[PDB]
């Protein structure tokens, strides 16, 4: 018995100067089935927190529950709320821990620190990780990766445009969602995306195809 | 295993190969003769691998070389003659493959001078300058550094001596005998570099 | 799958259940074939295999049928055909069928998974039953033959039921029992029930709907 | 993992009388070894066919060979260029005639359907023949998904000859500075019904 | 992918749905499954796409052999006889789960064809990923007698379901409605950027020909 | 448990205008043997949450008492009507079950469906909970109504209809193309039983003798057995 | 992953590549190799990068509670012994760690390779990863003890360049830092190796580079 | 092997062959084992894990037994026996061993092959059976059980001769045609049948030599 | 890979190494430092196989015999040692193995100079010339014709300089590099031979 399925849908984030936005889709599905139409992936960690995960969705939600509880028990303990760096250091020993049995979960943890700005770790299963000006993890990542390297980064283009605001940054993870959806079976139906800035956390919804 | 290297410039082109004949953990011959497949006409095939393939393989090229050549009364185009030995080991590769890597070097009136770099499943491509083997991991990027289109054969050949060096220190198989083909000027030079 | 054939008086009945396929992809399967007029057979097994079995035996069974005719001149939904040959005067034997049948499977049974019951009514030996086996061994049965998956929930109820000189009524009604029982048992075996009843002189097809009540 | 051996993409784009069709130039061996950088995999059969061959570097050249061979004694017995779509339906068939020892190549066809008009015609295979005819791009070789989502994300319907430079150019530097296996150098080819135009781009080499 | 096919009074109605896929990546979005064999017979195919491309080729133009040499018009039974021995020459390999549809001097019939080389002959039929849906809509909604209309609106909603349901179908809804007389193939039955600024790509060299 | 050797098949769930209503088929399986046909595959936790199981007999018979011991400890510390557990107290204990025994590989080879009313806020049943004994139904929104499903791997999740094994193909289709809010009985029942001819004649393992079991503002109600019309 | 580390008259210059892949695929090209174990001693990241940052981590850990337990600064010997006995008593499990422990001790400049398999060897030259070979080919051409700072580092950036050129899992950015009496200074924070290319390789940037 | 039970009016009637192991090992074995005075059970499948899961039933069933008992008074070879509690005070409940049963062999399911049928009488359900499955599964039968390789032949046959409420002989009659049927088409049982018969006062053995003869 | 070799005489013991660390295909270093395990009171274990086993089984050796000798104030035996490192290499043979090959030399008053011949499955005999690896096979044989028990230390230098030449010139390795140490006349030596 193989004890990994793979549900599929895609978490994309993308930081700016003051604000982080992670926006995933919904749909869990099992091989060529839909489970269902709804089953939200990101998971609010703290105000200024949240992380969101692809993988098997048993172990992302109970992965999500552990961290929330720990976070809980720190701020009973410690009596403050961590940032979005001990956060990341703890769920990155949370994930070593099973080294050798790991979390079928990649993961997106994205935030405000205390100065501010965005911040964005992106993990595989078994906790190798790094800060990132954006990421994607799940069955549309090696779709939307590139995208985001040729709108965020323009390496390879002379004329750059580098000016971006909240509003371009929310239609461009709209359009990178969409073309995900479009190309990605395992991705689409409804997408949530959470903006934290200074005021917290603002989550929209948006709608995909749904074939 | 066998380490090849190849190397062309605009007035020269030098082949390189260690001189080892392996049966098991034991060194047959120090003195190997059978990677180098001169082929009449400033051709040169220089091949790897198991011995009994180098031999097998290099002997029905060349004498399938030397036929087109006596038949037709011309020398092949060195092209032509890298082409027809990918097309060989291609036909083989599904049927009854030589595992051999190759390096076809030769100079053409056409051309100029050419290295072409072929390994066992027959992806040939021209290159300035090639590897095959282990040694290769240890070789290229060092012609990769040293390398530039207007080399003298002599730089070549110091840079052939800078390979051989790291090829003693840093490879596993403390390799020391080394036989190079050096094709300029119209003629062909065989030489032997210990150490 | 369920097939089965049983030897009455003055005929012999095949039936066979629909069902193909945890996944039912065909429930209205015709596994009882028309090999000629007098000749039926009942498949089992892998149905590609089978099928092309009795495409070639068709083929054989239209050569031989016109090889045999000599020179000169002699002399519950239901459908009835008469024999065209009225004496059976070229219409191959269906020893001969079966035998061919078996040595082609036999031939070819290292992947050829194909277990077949053929009924049929010749002049010499009037009616018969034979079953070519998996392995390519064929038996002649005098009472009855049964193959299927489903079919071997029904063995001892058939040994008890069945009677040496069955009448056509009582030996239809316990075909369709048969069949019945097996289907209820045998997740493998359903559907509309095709049983086909072969005589000396006319076949008829018989169609049936069902259902499986018992107060047990 | 065959196709790992060697890498290499190749993509193709269509606009207003114009076509392109660009692919990596690496030859790799054992999947992480840079062996040259001046291996293209685009081959011209004539002024309006064009195809670009991806996966194992042998079975390129063969296949290319091959199709070569068929397209050159076909044009002579006939005194004319092969059509495009002739030459499409030919490659598929090529291509399964040795279904199961197959040529490991994830071919694209990419020129223009003359009518004079020069309607652009692209499309992809699969190494087995499995055809998609696609009006606006087609990928094929390891890149195919970062391909897919440049072309998805980027094409813009109906572009002249520079814009559909620039946005397969783009395309395909986005997606191979996402693949290890495949890039050092870019060969992009842009043809219009008077002329070619062919560009090697300013690529990473890693 | 998601083919299915019916008998309604005196015509068989194909449909299929418009998306292929290399693996979990939607490789074209507008594919056509319904494959035209003789002017009276249609097929409809699911599996290696090489493989129902270039049978279903075979098969037509030996068709048309056949017409030619016979000025017979085509038999269903002759196309799925000359399928049933092509695929079973080959044991097993060679996959093609065909529903082929036609009308000729026996009136309208349908046959389905497993890849082993069986044939069945049926009222309607589902095959490929989302078969079990379009399935379980014919079975809910199948009636003996039909009209064209009715036939068409039978199939449109359960090639619907097998694309809403099935994440290896989507795209369009083609249909083929097949008569004695003729046939009407809609392709299109039911359908549920950036410009960069000119010379940003760099390059090395550029060379121009004229043809 | 290396695999599944009696088995169950499709289990569905929907919510309706007064409820939940759950049907099953009675059958159970020895591979291609249809060994029993009077088994019951739908539990009853509680007066207001119940269980479905597809897959192995044997480990939703466990997971059954794992369950009744759950319900019986609840009961003994309970007070007031409150204070009982909730169909998604018990999703959530069978879904850390599933994940638990994931992590050993020792899984339960089943698919379970765990449905119910989540509130004590439309009745007094629990007061006085009767353990050996069994007005108008009010109408309950759909909000009230839990329906939870959970696979092998401990995938866990609600929807307002459910279904497993062979009907989350055939029967998903229907749900999801007719499915309404506050439906009446009546629909409810006309609607599953169209599902289940579906799935009697296209799964194999599936039969025609049907359970129902209805959780409403009047608890559990287990109907009388039917076999399918037509 | 391509990491490097040399001794110099001046102390020790170690170098870095900034990528990592997940098979084929490309998913970050910022990563930080070179991790701090205390104020002296610096570490690599060769292989699995999860494996090598918690066990580095962990190491750290051990030298601070050393260094606070006995008042003094940990020798390289001692840690580089340390993470040995840790990596072996993993052995079997599929460990794939290769680490470069270099740093300054009252023993002088010290520097040790150690490897999931529980080596420790001790050195003054070292390389990991997949481009290990074309940095030991390139160091060991023109390694000299006398070079001065700037002399190593372009030594090493060299080194470095011609590894993430012939190596396709090594690239991005190249980091070298010099290890002195001292501490640590990043010489070259961070340098995209596509300048490196058409600086020493093809500079003059009119035609494709030929190999 | 081959196991049944059924339940006639006044009691249930468990039966079985003897045959054990294409070589007889044992040709007289005892499958049907005697739990309790009142409480018979049939073994199938592996010998030793059958006959261990026995032993160790029989020590939980002396240890449930001794412990019911509450303090203070109150108020064709046959072997017959009756109980020596005469109101089944102390005698565990039918349901309550078979469940244990079930409980150890899902425990232990990973190497356990065992199916069981156990056939009891108890004051609270009269007689009953209770059939354990091979992972663990019980299942409470109130007309028959069956199992074993021979009980799938005979399967139809006693769906049809089984009525509700059967008198002593006729069920003895139909359990016995039940067993000889099955062993004459199960190659894998044979041998002496040995019927128990438990009722309200007391339990019949009986052994039956067997020959199956028809003119089918 | 790891040749090692042990000669003994009525008057002395000499090990014998090359000095290679190897990691794949290249050598980590020319000068390895891991083989020599030196234990104080002129004993000595040459251990060869892979490094991490060769360091983890040797360090455990040599701080236990150091920690009885140090408790019990007295020099361990060199049978006794030898036999200890034997116990010790098959209690771990069936849980987590050391595939470490072993030569353990020494001196004592009791039993003279001392010679140990012990594989990695820890199979241990006293021996007067033994070896260890590939090289082995080159090897062995010269030791057994040209030894005699009467050698003084400098002819078993020469026979060791001609089994280094030996494993030059036909082992397929061509190892170059190699460290002696040199038990006799109460000193121990440590001895480098290149070529
Ligand atoms: C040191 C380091 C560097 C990068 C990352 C990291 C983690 S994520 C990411 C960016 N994204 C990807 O690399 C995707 C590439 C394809 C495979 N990916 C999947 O998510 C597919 O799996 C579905 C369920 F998990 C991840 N970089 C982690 N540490």
């Amino acid at each position: 018995w193989y004890p990994y399925i793979d549900n599929g849908g895609t978490v994309i984030g993308l930081t700016g100067k003051d604000y982080v936005i992670l926006a995933a889709d919904t749909r869990l599905s099992l091989s060529y089935s839909i489970y269902t139409r709804f089953c939200p992936k990101i998971s609010k960690l703290t105000d200024k927190c949240i992380i969101g995960s692809s993988g098997m969705q048993s172990d992302i939600k109970t992965l999500h529950s552990l961290l929330q509880k720990k976070i809980q028990l720190f701020v009973l303990e410690h009596s403050h709320y961590p940032d979005i760096h001990v956060i990341a250091r703890l769920l990155c020993v949370i994930l070593y821990s099973r080294r050798f049995f790991p979390y079928y979960a990649f993961n997106i943890l994205a935030g405000v620190d205390e100065n501010n700005k965005g911040v964005l770790y992106n993990y595989d299963s078994v906790g190798s990780y790094c800060e990132a000006t954006h990421s994607c993890v799940g069955s549309g990542s090696q779709l939307i990766l590139p995208i985001l390297d040729n709108r965020v980064e323009q390496k390879n283009q002379l004329i750059k445009n580098t000016n971006f605001n909240l509003g371009d940054d929310i239609n461009f993870v709209k359009d990178a969602i969409t073309s995900a959806t479009e190309r990605d079976i395992y991705t689409g139906d409804k997408t949530l995306i959470y903006v934290i800035d200074k005021m917290g956390i603002n989550v929209n919804t948006l709608d995909l195809k749904q074939d | 295993m066998d380490t090849l290297i190849g190397l062309r410039g605009n007035n020269f082109v030098v082949l390189a190969a260690d001189t080892y004949s392996i049966n098991s953990i034991i060194k047959l011959k120090n003195d190997d003769n059978t990677k180098f497949y001169d082929i009449h006409g400033n051709k040169c095939l220089l091949l790897g691998g198991s011995i009994g393939d180098r031999l097998q393989f290099g002997e029905f090229i060349r004498k399938n070389v030397h036929l087109y050549q006596y038949q037709n009364n011309t020398d092949m185009f060195v092209k032509s003659f890298a082409f027809f030995t990918r097309k060989n080991l291609a036909y083989y590769l599904r049927r009854n493959p030589f595992e051999v890597n190759c390096l076809i070097a030769g100079y053409d009136k056409k051309d100029g001078y050419q290295l072409y770099w072929c390994d066992y499943l027959s992806n040939m491509d021209s290159v300035n300058k090639g590897a095959h083997g282990y040694g290769a991991y240890l070789v290229s990027a060092i012609l990769d550094k040293y390398y530039h289109e207007n080399l003298t054969v002599d730089e070549a050949l110091d840079i052939f001596k800078l390979c051989f060096e790291e090829l003693k220190k840093r490879f596993l198989l403390t390799q020391i005998n080394y036989e190079l083909r050096i094709m300029y000027d119209n003629k062909v030079e065989t030489q032997y570099v210990t150490v | 799958t369920t097939i089965i054939g049983i030897i009455y008086d003055n005929g012999v009945m095949l039936a066979c259940d629909s069902r193909t396929s945890t996944f039912i992809s065909n429930k209205c399967s015709r596994k009882i074939n028309r090999i000629n007029e007098n000749l039926y057979v009942c498949r089992s097994g892998a149905s590609a295999h089978s099928q092309k079995i009795i495409e070639i035996i068709k083929h054989y069974c239209v050569s031989m049928k016109n090889e045999n005719r000599k020179k000169g001149r002699f002399h519950v939904t239901k459908n009835k055909y008469f024999y065209e040959d009225k004496f059976n005067d070229y219409n191959p034997l269906v020893e001969n069928v079966a035998h061919i049948t078996k040595k082609i499977i036999y031939t070819n049974n290292n992947f050829l998974s194909c277990a077949l019951i053929f009924g049929g009514y010749d002049k010499i030996k009037k009616q018969q039953l034979y079953a070519v086996n998996l392995n390519g061994s064929i038996i002649e049965k005098h009472d009855f033959a049964v193959s299927g998956s489903g079919s071997i929930y029904i063995q001892s109820y058939l040994q008890d039921k069945y009677k040496k000189f069955m009448t056509k009524k009582e030996c239809f009604n316990l075909i369709l029992n048969c069949v019945k029982y097996a289907m209820h048992n045998d997740n493998s075996s359903g559907g509309l029930i095709r049983i086909v009843n072969i005589t000396k002189s006319f076949v008829e097809e018989f169609t049936v709907v069902n259902t499986q009540m018992n107060f047990q | 993992s065959i196709y790992n051996y060697n890498g290499g993409c190749v993509l193709g784009m269509s606009g207003s009388n114009c076509v392109a069709i660009a692919c990596d130039l690496r030859l790799g061996a054992n999947t992480f070894t840079t062996v040259s950088t001046k291996f293209s995999k685009i081959f011209k059969m004539n002024n309006n066919v064009y195809v670009g061959l991806s996966g194992l570097a042998t079975d390129i050249q063969t296949l290319y060979e091959i199709l070569r061979y068929r397209v050159n004694l076909y044009e002579v017995r006939q005194d004319a260029e092969m059509d495009v779509e002739c030459f499409a339906n030919m490659l598929s068939s090529i291509l399964y005639s040795n279904r199961f020892s197959p040529y490991f190549v994830n071919p694209i066809v990419v020129g223009f359907k003359l009518k004079v008009n020069y309607e652009p015609y692209l499309t992809a295979y699969d190494l087995i023949g499995a055809k998609c005819e696609t009006r606006d791009f087609v990928v094929n070789g390891v890149t195919s998904e970062q391909l897919f989502g440049m072309c998805e994300s980027l094409y813009v319907k109906d572009q002249d000859e520079n814009g559909l430079f620039e946005t397969i150019s783009q395309c395909l530097l986005s997606a191979l500075d996402r693949d290890c296996i495949s890039g050092w150098g870019a060969e992009v080819l842009v043809l219009t019904p008077e002329k070619i135009i062919k560009k090697k781009l300013k690529a990473r080499m890693d | 992918t998601t083919i299915c096919g019916l008998v309604c009074q005196n015509a068989v109605i194909l449909g299929a749905d418009t998306r292929a896929t290399e693996g979990p990546i939607v490789a074209d979005k507008n594919c056509s499954k319904l494959h035209y064999i003789s002017k009276n017979i249609w097929c409809a195919g699911a599996g290696v796409a090489g493989d129902l491309e270039h049978t279903t080729l075979w098969l037509q133009h030996n068709v048309e052999l056949h017409r030619l040499n016979t000025n017979t018009q085509p038999r269903v039974s002759m196309c799925v006889s000359r399928l049933t021995q092509e695929l079973f020459k080959y044991q097993g390999y060679k996959v093609c789960a065909i529903v082929l549809g036609g009308v000729d001097v026996n009136g309208p019939q349908l046959y389905g064809i497993h890849p082993h080389g069986s044939s069945c002959l049926l009222p309607f039929t589902a095959l490929g990923s989302g078969s079990l849906n379009a399935m379980a809509v014919l079975e809910a909604k199948y009636r003996d007698n039909m009209t064209i209309e009715e036939g068409k609106n039978l199939v449109c909603e359960a090639i619907c379901a097998g694309i809403f349901n099935d994440l290896g179908s989507g795209g369009n809804v083609d249909i083929c409605v097949i008569t004695k007389d003729s046939y009407q193939h809609i392709r299109p039955y039911k359908e549920p950027p950036t410009i960069y600024p000119k010379g940003t790509t760099p390059i090395l060299s550029e060379k121009i020909e004229y043809i | 448990t290396l695999g599944p050797v009696v088995t169950g098949t499709s289990v569905i769930a929907i919510k309706y205008k007064h409820g939940i209503m759950i049907a099953a088929d009675r059958k159970a399986s020895y591979g291609s043997y249809a060994k029993f046909q009077n088994v019951e595959r739908i539990f009853k936790i509680n007066n207001k949450t119940v269980m479905g199981f597809s897959g192995e007999l044997a480990d939703a018979q466990y997971l059954h008492e794992l369950l009744t011991r759950k319900n019986i400890n609840n009961l003994s510390e309970k007070k007031r009507k409150e204070d009982m557990y909730t169909p998604q107290h018990y999703h959530s204990y069978v879904s850390r079950v599933f994940y638990v025994r994931k992590n050993r590989i020792d899984p339960l080879f089943n698919n379970i469906i765990i449905a119910g009313i989540n509130s004590q806020k439309y009745d007094n049943n629990d007061d006085n909970v009767l353990l050996y004994t069994n007005e108008e139904y009010k109408e309950i929104h759909k909000d009230d109504l839990y329906i939870g499903f959970v696979d092998m791997h401990g995938t866990n999740f609600c929807d307002d209809y459910i279904t497993t094994g062979y009907a989350r193909y055939f029967a998903l289709t229907l749900l999801r193309d007719h499915y309404k809010d506050n439906m009446t009985e009546e629909e409810a029942r006309i609607l599953i039983n169209e599902c289940l001819r579906i799935l009697y004649f296209r799964d194999a393992t599936s039969s025609n003798f049907i359970q129902i079991v209805k959780v409403t503002s009047k608890g559990v109600e287990y109907e009388e057995p039917y076999i399918l019309p037509c | 992953t391509t990491t490097l580390a040399f001794k110099f008259k001046d102390g020790i210059i170690v170098a870095v590549d900034s990528r990592a892949s997940m098979g084929s695929f490309i998913s970050s090209q910022n990563v930080e190799k070179i991790i701090e174990i205390n104020k002296n001693i610096l570490g690599t990241m060769a292989g699995g990068a999860a494996d090598c940052l918690y066990w580095e981590k962990y190491l750290g850990k051990i030298i601070k509670i050393y260094e606070l337990r006995n008042n003094e600064k940990i020798s390289v010997r001692a840690a580089s012994t340390i993470l040995s006995n840790i990596l072996y008593q993993y052995k079997g499990y599929g460990l794939c760690c290769g680490i470069i422990l270099s740093g300054y001790d009252h023993t002088g400049f010290n520097m040790f390779y150690v490897d999931d398999s529980g080596k420790k060897v001790e050195g003054n030259l070292f390389s990991c990863g997949s481009g290990s070979t074309y940095a030991y080919s390139i160091l060991d051409s023109a390694y000299d003890y006398n070079l001065n700072l700037d002399q190593a580092v372009e030594l090493a950036r060299n080194a470095i360049y011609h590894a993430t050129f012939r190596d396709g899992g090594s690239g991005g950015k190249v980091r070298v830092f010099h290890i002195h009496k001292n501490g640590y200074d990043k010489i070259i924070e961070g340098e995209d190796v596509f300048d490196l290319h058409y600086h020493y390789t093809n500079p003059e940037q009119k035609d494709q580079y030929v190999m």
